[PDB]
């Protein structure tokens, strides 16, 4: 009985997004994963346990004499003392700040986690802010709404087995976020050759144009989305579709209004 | 008889694991049995405030985000909200990839809820530990359609995987599961549990699949990007190889469905059959879905293979028309400002103001959403009902079939094993029609490929779009004024189920649906788990 590094996963301000995209993966599926690679102590979707039995297991992982590696889903709602966002009748904020303390490494799974996300968009109602802001501590970020299971089990594999990874200035690492999504786009030669869709309805549209007079957001978009694919089949240009810029920092106010370059 | 303690007291739980999102459960419990209940949303996003003042274009990217699990739903209620709001007709190609998307959606959505979600609740995983390999073959054999993944020898082999992981000292997400050591409430021979753990591994594989069926169409899963207003961008989904992909995927999910869901379902219902006399509420919303003619929301309702309607007091002779002028959501039992009761969603207010944890006074994150004064329970017992009372002829053959097979009779339904057999129900008749909307759509793509209408943006407008997600009914609603958003307001299926009391203090379905709950363990209740499960939660989604 080899012993499994211990993964505590964590879920504040979040859609469950993240949770879907990692259980997607396929090199290796998601039992397996579990069940030979990691011992996945807490993760509120999936876990047996609920209540103070849930929360005991968090307990008992935090406590672990081996130690564990933290994922956080969602941003930390910060009014009111945090209180707009609470699991067990403790403000997210406050049990996030203490499974960190001890973590041997924390992944950000998502731009929510990373940077703050959906949540955070002006006005922020609910103060929202990403991990390491909130924490003040250094996490590694894999974002993207969501990011590719390839990204965030691979880079959970990375950490587990070699160390961190080449992280770039916003914390996301270079083995998946080192190049623009406009660079591998297969519609690049249309952008070269000025070749846009006017709209959605157009014949250039039919023929596959760039995406770029509609709001395509891959010229300033950092992620492996069409070099990789989503689901072993697809990815949002290929469906004929702007990129929103979603892996980030701050997309929703930065790269909207998403139909312009504006 | 159905294991009953005698405690008096409270019990919270908190927690509520296997769900998305963020559930308190408070319930008073009195010999054994649950006599009140508050369901108590316990995050805040406020993506309705957040898309004030924003591109009514930009609407659905945000609110996609209300929910990851029911991901591409909002989308689509967004888009056809937009739709409506400028008044652009579908051209048809994108109401079949639209209606396709949802499908799919309903498919993995469902597998996933049953296995993932609900079934630890009904199956003792350890206990399958306890099962001889070969007699739990034979069993399967017996009841089930055969196949390799019900032999002897791929039942044992999930059963040698189970103990060498068990045996680790590592339990990892079944670290103290209220069916550890055994439970009164946990009635499956050791044999079922072997074969519903079997195939709570394989859906995790096939989930996958379903996932890759449904991105071939929608760009991508989770969230979806293939929608705009006037219809949908992805040209490529209209051509042959790729629907003859998107069937091929369909089918090995459909296969599945039929070889392992709905035979587990059944088997689990059969032993559990006690649990057809617990959780019934009586009042039932769709907006339906798989319309025929999306031109318009009244189009929408009028034209939904899987029909709209409404049935009160659970009379099955009396679907009435959806009224969506009477649609309201009250807050006099959330956490938001005082004067926000009775509003109908294009006057809607989101203004929040918390108070202390379990104040009785504002316990919620959730609004009331309120039907002419009632609750109403909306989701696949709800469509079931709705389309079992109207004729509809897959629903009739299914319902009639199940309620056969089981020897009970339909008003055994309402209730949590009702619930939570609907749900398998409409997943039978989703995959039983896949194959004919799918040849739809590839013979209107060959011929003509238009995909999205041309449209304007109006200065002053309102709109809605509705679907019947996989949770029930979901409504979008826009007001636009100086061509940007001046209100937006979702009303949200799990909103409906889960929110707290409404103005007159009258229980939500979950919470109406938690009195009478038998508790044979107050330290393990599973019981609470059960019919808070059935509902299949979303506090993403009720609360946004
Ligand atoms: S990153 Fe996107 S998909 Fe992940 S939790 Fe945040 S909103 Fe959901
Ligand atoms: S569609 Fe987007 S990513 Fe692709 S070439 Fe055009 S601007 Fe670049
Ligand atoms: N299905 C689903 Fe999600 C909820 N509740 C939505 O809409
Ligand atoms: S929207 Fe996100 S998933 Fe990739 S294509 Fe653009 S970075
Ligand atoms: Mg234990
Ligand atoms: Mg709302
Ligand atoms: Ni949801």
């Amino acid at each position: 009985a080899k012993h499994r590094p211990s993964v505590v996963w964590l879920h504040n301000a979040e859609c469950g997004g993240c949770t879907e995209a990692a259980i997607r993966t396929i090199k290796p599926y998601i039992d397996a994963l579990i069940l030979d690679t990691i011992s996945l102590d807490y993760q509120e979707t999936i876990m047996a346990a609920a209540g103070e039995a849930a929360e005991a297991a968090l307990h008992q992982a935090l406590e672990g004499k081996d130690g564990y590696y933290l994922v956080v889903e969602g941003g930390l709602p910060t009014i009111d003392g945090g209180q707009w966002g609470m699991v067990a009748g403790h403000p997210m904020i406050e049990t996030t700040k203490k499974a960190a303390a001890k973590a041997k490494g924390i992944i950000c799974i998502g731009t929510c986690s990373a940077y703050g996300g959906v949540q955070k968009a002006k006005p922020n109602p609910s103060q929202a802010k990403g991990v390491s802001e909130a924490l003040g501590v250094k996490t590694i970020n894999i974002p993207g709404c969501p990011p590719n299971p390839i990204n965030f089990v691979g880079a959970v594999v990375h950490v587990l087995t070699k160390g961190i990874p080449d992280l770039d200035e916003n914390g996301r690492p270079k083995l998946f976020y080192g190049e623009l999504v406009h660079d591998n786009c297969p519609r690049l030669p249309h952008f070269e050759a000025s070749e846009f869709a006017p709209s959605f309805d157009s014949e250039e549209a039919k023929k596959g144009f760039c995406l770029y007079e509609l709001g395509c957001k891959g010229p300033v978009t950092y992620n492996n989305c069409p070099k990789v694919l989503f689901n072993q089949v697809n990815w949002p240009v290929q469906a004929g579709h702007p990129c929103l810029g979603c892996s980030e920092p701050d997309f929703w106010d930065t790269m909207t209004p998403f139909y312009e370059q504006g | 008889p159905t294991p009953q303690s005698t405690f008096t007291g409270p019990i919270v739980v908190d927690p509520i694991t296997r769900i998305e999102g963020h559930l308190r459960i408070m319930v008073e419990v009195e010999n054994g049995k649950v006599k009140d209940a508050w369901s108590s949303s316990q995050l805040f996003r406020g993506l309705e405030i957040i898309l004030k003042g924003r591109d009514p274009r930009d609407a659905q990217h945000f609110t996609q985000r209300a929910c990851g699990v029911c991901t591409y739903v909002h989308a689509l209620a967004s888009s056809r909200c937009v739709d409506d709001a400028v008044k652009v007709s579908i051209p048809a190609n994108a109401r079949m990839m639209r209606n396709l998307v949802m499908a799919s959606q309903y498919l993995h959505d469902h597998l996933v809820h049953f296995y993932h979600l609900h079934a630890l609740d009904w199956v003792d995983v350890t206990a399958a530990l306890k099962a001889d390999p070969n007699k739990a073959a034979k069993l399967a054999a017996s009841i089930a359609p055969a196949r390799p993944g019900n032999s002897a020898k791929a039942l044992k082999a999930v059963q040698d995987k189970l103990k060498a992981f068990v045996e680790s000292g590592q339990l990892g997400i079944f670290t103290n599961a209220y069916f550890l050591g055994g439970h009164k409430a946990y009635y499956l021979p050791p044999e079922v549990d072997l074969i519903a753990t079997a195939h709570y591994l394989e859906a995790l594989h096939m989930q996958v699949k379903a996932a890759s069926a449904m991105a071939i169409l929608g760009g991508k899963n989770p969230h979806t990007q293939f929608t705009v207003v006037g219809g949908c961008s992805n040209y490529q989904g209209l051509t042959k190889d790729p629907l003859a992909n998107y069937l091929a995927l369909s089918k090995e999910v459909c296969q599945f469905v039929n070889e392992c869901y709905i035979p587990d379902l059944l088997a689990v219902a059969g032993f559990y059959k006690d649990w057809g006399g617990i959780g019934g509420t009586s009042n039932y919303l769709a907006f339906g879905e798989f319309a025929t003619d999306d031109s318009s929301p009244e189009k929408h309702l009028a034209t939904s293979q899987f029909p709209s309607g409404v049935i009160t007091g659970r009379d099955l002779g009396k679907v009435d028309n959806v009224d969506l002028g009477a649609i309201y959501e009250d807050v006099k039992y959330s956490w938001y400002a005082p004067g926000g009761d009775g509003k109908h969603p294009y006057d809607g207010v989101t203004d929040p103001k918390y108070t202390k944890l379990d104040d009785k006074d504002h316990y919620s994150w959730m609004k009331a959403p309120r039907y002419k004064g009632k609750a109403m329970e909306v989701g696949p017992l709800a469509r079931t009902f709705i389309a079992y009372a109207k004729g509809q002829p897959d629903f009739k053959k299914v319902v009639d079939m199940v309620l056969g097979k089981l020897s009970v009779p339909a008003t055994a339904l309402h209730s949590t094993l009702g619930r939570t057999a609907a749900r398998g129900i409409e997943t039978a008749i989703v995959c039983a029609n896949m194959e004919k909307w799918i040849k739809e759509m590839a013979d209107s793509g060959a011929k003509d490929n238009t995909l999205c209408a041309k449209w304007e943006m109006p200065e002053e407008s309102k709109g809605v779009g509705l679907a019947d997600a996989p949770r029930g009914a979901l409504s979008h609603w826009i007001r636009i004024k100086g061509k940007k958003i001046d209100n937006f307001q979702l009303v949200v299926p799990s909103t409906w189920n889960l929110g707290p009391r409404g103005a007159q203090g009258d229980k939500s379905p979950v919470e109406e649906a938690l009195i009478g709950t038998p508790i044979a363990d107050p330290k393990r209740p599973v019981e609470i788990l059960r019919t808070v499960h059935a509902f299949d939660p979303c506090i993403a989604c009720g609360v946004h």
